[PDB]
């Protein structure tokens, strides 16, 4: 059925990480599908420090309708999916932020 | 108190009324009690039940009323969603509170009208056979057994067979 | 047309309490009536409450042993009978008191489906 | 407090006949009667409420009537899907008492 | 039936009433008929027309009420628009249905009040000249020609010139 | 005019009424004037004040009701915001105008009911001591000083001590 | 102030039917009246309906030959006269029955503009 | 059923005069009268409804009156823009009958 | 519970006008009453208006010299006394006329706080 | 127009005593009385309105009463936080007249 | 009056189409106006197949 696909792109905090990890700079990520054909070109050389981590990462996602076909073109700075999902839509819900514990009723 | 029966010319209620709303107190020779008026209270209870259930059921049901969340760049979207949620809540509060108040008033004068209509019903059935007093009570001129109550609460109070007795008691001397 | 969904089937030893639900489909404030279908015997109304008065009326041969409570919040009627005994083996039917001409009181309108409550060893 | 004495106790008939079920009450209950048919092994369900009105989704062959201490239920004709026991309820005053049960069975 | 005239002490309506609502039935010697009460029914029809037309016209008119469409990336926008449309529809359904029901009740007891006010109007005009009976009917003690109707429906029923005749008929022996 | 007292059987109002609403005009021997009925007008003023203040205060207050602005690429957002603002305004206009009209009617027949209830209150206090006339006025059979007014507006009009005088004046010859 | 826009001008042979509209500007439930302006003669009310009663009243010399229908959905009054004849040549005026003191019945209030209906050869 | 006999049939006057138009009815129509002026070649339009009230947007020079079988319409003064025929309508009972027409023309 | 915030403290020469406000917290249509607390003397009600009648009633020894106006738009009562004199030195208290049982008239309910108005040299 | 004569003029007492304040009126004011305590140097505030009702947030030790031309205010017991002057108001007819003032002071 | 303008950019499914059709890669499209000055740089080398 209509599956959901998750992935990300890693932005190292300097050119050194790019050069020493993916072995070449100017690495693009181009996911393509029937209705999703945008490209990512992550090339950044500095960041602040958050959670004891300089570099940053952008988590994208998409949706695959029945019979569709998604193709991942990349040569660096890619976070390939490792467990995709399989949704069934369902409309009318939303997140509740709460600390109370679970029970049955 | 639009019709002015309850808290009007019937000063106080009765604590012993437990079976029905618009009862009686027949302090006749054979005994006493607080026998209800089954037709009127049944119709009244039916009416209030229709009112309350219409208030409940007409409210349609949908699976969400939750404002979504937005990050620090959709302050337009967050303020718009807050405006929609707050305007819906404001309209609902105004409408619901003005309803609650308005049909609270309608319920009060509907009970007032039920006591009223009952009072004029008994008065029309009795005409001048029984004189009126304060508090919405009555005073039968004729001798009056339990069959009175049978005829009064079934509406079949035949005036003529008790007419002349009342005519005698009008002056009694 | 309120789809009444009563509880399941259960059995208990004599001299205990019972819990039979009358979970409705939509919020409603009409009266509630409960009736016993003992095998071979006819219907007889045990108890009931009116959400208008709020008082809980009962049969003059049953009061005390049986209590009925139905929170207006959920409109779900509860069925409690203390000191169960064997001859009370029956199936239980719950009425929501709602005909076509609005919610009228003194009638039964729609009915439940039945909950098997048999008291034995 | 008021007993609903069904009369006759039990008779039998065929498809398309004339049958009358009489409900007798000691005290006058005005016109707050009912008429329940109870299929064997099924949930009971009413036919006539307030002794005159007709429940929605019911064949018009059933016609109640009477008031006070004498009531009736005049079936226009019998079909093979309405053979059961019949009960009459009083609701003029509590407690609510049902009836005995008048069964109709294939002649 | 708040005032308890229609379906109260006037048990049933009249099928022959075709010209007006709150008519009469003068079973007098010269003839009969169902002549309406032109003033009261005209005022009542005026009132219901104001009620209905106010319900229509107060509803403002704008050129769109259509929810727009959104692609697969504005699920926030689509859900928000659905929430606005569904909340507007829910508020409109609740308000419109509670209105329809509430002023249905107001229309019923307004017709009840019209029949009532007419009944006490005739009763006050007649005082004790004509005795009252059930069903809201009347019984003139005096001989009563068509000029009665002229005076009754124009409100100019002069009591004194028919007073003594009724006084004689009070006992008649 | 549901109860039919104001503009019903009380044809016109009084210009000299300045202290209270539901006054009197005691054209008795000792003098005259337009002394108000303090209890009834005080209760009525209380009721209208509750009505108006409930209309004001139940309306909740929030710090913005302003539609935001959008550039030439958020025509969806601008049209949606216009739809929300216009729908809120339309609902508010319909609700507010239907309210204003509906409790205008409730205020009119509430004043009607106050004059009514006062009229039947005085009529019940007087029973047949004072005959009724048009315009809601009255005619005391007995000699009637200012103490009448004291008893009438305090509700303590004891019938028996003036009963026989009225009985004499019933025929007077 | 309801801007009544009646139909255009039309002519037809004797012994046929006619269709004159009274399309209003806003939804309204006040009564409808139709009047004939024959050249040289005075006004005379032919027929009319009240959307409250719903009955269609008519002049006692015209009933049958003329029918009036005005669907409450569009509040547009229709004008039909069967068996047209020559002396019915006139201009037709439609009244919406609405004065300043609300919609009052028994008056004319605002009026139409006129539809030329001449029956000749 | 009731005929509206206009009286006088037709007179003439000048600017700023005293004119009275009387509408006579066989049967009493209470006070549900009207007063229509009809400009030649123009849509008719009323002046006084219910025989006493004044239509909005009308000069106060027109004052109706009378009730029962005798009515009136008292123009305070004549101006050159209100010269036409005049009709009186009854609406107490159906059918609704108009009048004959009283024209006023330059003297 | 309407938090009445009256004006500040001010002094003026004899034979002039005074302006003491009774700015409330929320929109309200209950009556307004003003009372004088002259040192050593008791309370006495001077004037007041009812937003229902709209008329401005006054004490029979004060009328003319004192006027009260309270625009319904802001529900803020204004206090004007012409021709001030020395013995009118006092502190002024404003009442909003609202008890627990709704807005009732003929009572005082909640009160103001006080505005020092002393007339001297 | 009606004078509110407080009686007694002024007495003294201690904590937990029996004191009665009587308000006398020339003309009958029905039951539209009030009872204001006025702390020295503080905003006045009422205790009993309509001569029977009790203001919210007030100790129940105060109980008003009486109607017509004779009224009363029966304090159940005295505490050190309710020592002040007392006034009675009439509102049956305008003008609204306050009272003289009955102070209570430490014995 | 206020006219509307329409245009598009073609993304070939490989570098071969770019090289053999526009004769040079890294081709930009820069529409500019008073309040519309964004640039398009379509350079993609693969797609799925839709509508042949």
């Amino acid at each position: 059925k209509e599956v959901l696909v998750l992935w990300g792109v890693h932005h190292p905090p300097n050119i050194g990480d790019q050069r020493a990890l993916y072995h070449k700079e100017n690495a693009y990520v181009s996911v393509v599908s029937s209705h999703y054909s945008r490209k990512f070109t992550p090339e950044i050389a500095k960041r602040p420090k958050v959670r004891d981590q300089e570099g940053r990462i952008n988590y994208y996602w998409t949706l695959l309708e029945p019979g569709d076909t998604i193709i991942f073109e990349a040569n660096g700075n890619l976070i390939a999916p490792r467990y995709a999902f399989a949704l069934s839509r369902g409309f009318g819900s939303g997140i509740i932020n709460s600390n109370a514990p679970m029970d049955e009723c | 108190g639009l019709f002015g029966a309850i808290a009007g010319f019937i000063e106080g209620g009765w604590t012993g009324m437990v079976d029905g709303w618009y009862g009686y107190h027949h302090q006749n020779e054979q005994g006493s009690g607080y026998a209800a008026d089954q037709k009127s209270t049944q119709n009244a209870i039916n009416g209030i039940t229709n009112k309350v259930n219409s208030v409940i059921e007409k409210m349609n049901t949908q699976f969400t009323a939750v404002g979504k969340e937005f990050n620090k760049l959709e302050r337009r979207m967050e303020n718009l969603n807050k405006k929609v949620d707050d305007g819906f809540i404001d309209i609902w509060t105004y409408n619901a509170e003005l309803l609650v108040l308005l049909e609270n008033e309608r319920t009060l004068d509907f009970h007032d009208s039920n006591v009223k209509n009952l009072y004029e019903k008994v008065k029309s059935q009795l005409k001048n056979n029984a004189k009126e007093i304060g508090n919405g009570c009555f005073e039968f001129y004729h001798k009056c057994n339990d069959e009175c109550m049978e005829s009064v609460k079934n509406g079949t109070y035949d005036y003529p067979k008790y007419s002349e007795e009342s005519k005698l008691n009008r002056e009694k001397i | 047309e309120v789809q009444l969904v009563q509880s399941g089937a259960e059995v208990k030893k004599p001299g205990s309490s019972v819990r039979v639900s009358c979970k409705a489909s939509g919020g409603t404030f009409s009266a509630i009536s409960w009736v016993r279908q003992a095998p071979g015997q006819g219907l007889e109304w045990m108890g009931g409450i009116i959400p208008v008065f709020g008082t809980a009326n009962y049969a003059q041969k049953f009061q005390g042993r049986v209590t009925i409570t139905a929170d207006d919040s959920t409109s779900t009627a509860y069925m409690e009978v203390s000191s169960l005994r064997s001859d009370d083996t029956a199936v239980y039917y719950c009425a929501r008191e709602e005909t076509w001409k609005g919610a009228t009181i003194g009638v039964m309108g729609i009915w439940g489906q039945g909950t098997m409550v048999t008291v034995s060893s | 407090d008021i007993q609903m004495t069904q009369s006759p106790s039990s008779l039998s008939a065929s498809v398309g006949d004339r049958v009358t079920i009489t409900c007798r009450a000691s005290q006058s209950i005005s016109s707050y009667l009912n008429w329940y048919q109870h299929k064997p092994g099924k949930a009971p369900k009413l036919l006539i409420f307030t002794a005159s009105n007709l429940q929605s989704g019911v064949p018009s062959r059933f016609s109640g009537g009477g008031s006070g201490t004498d009531f009736t239920l005049t079936i226009s004709s019998l079909q093979p899907e309405d053979f059961a026991t019949y009960y009459c309820q009083q609701s003029y005053t509590s407690p609510r008492t049902f009836g005995q049960g008048t069964k109709v069975e294939i002649k």
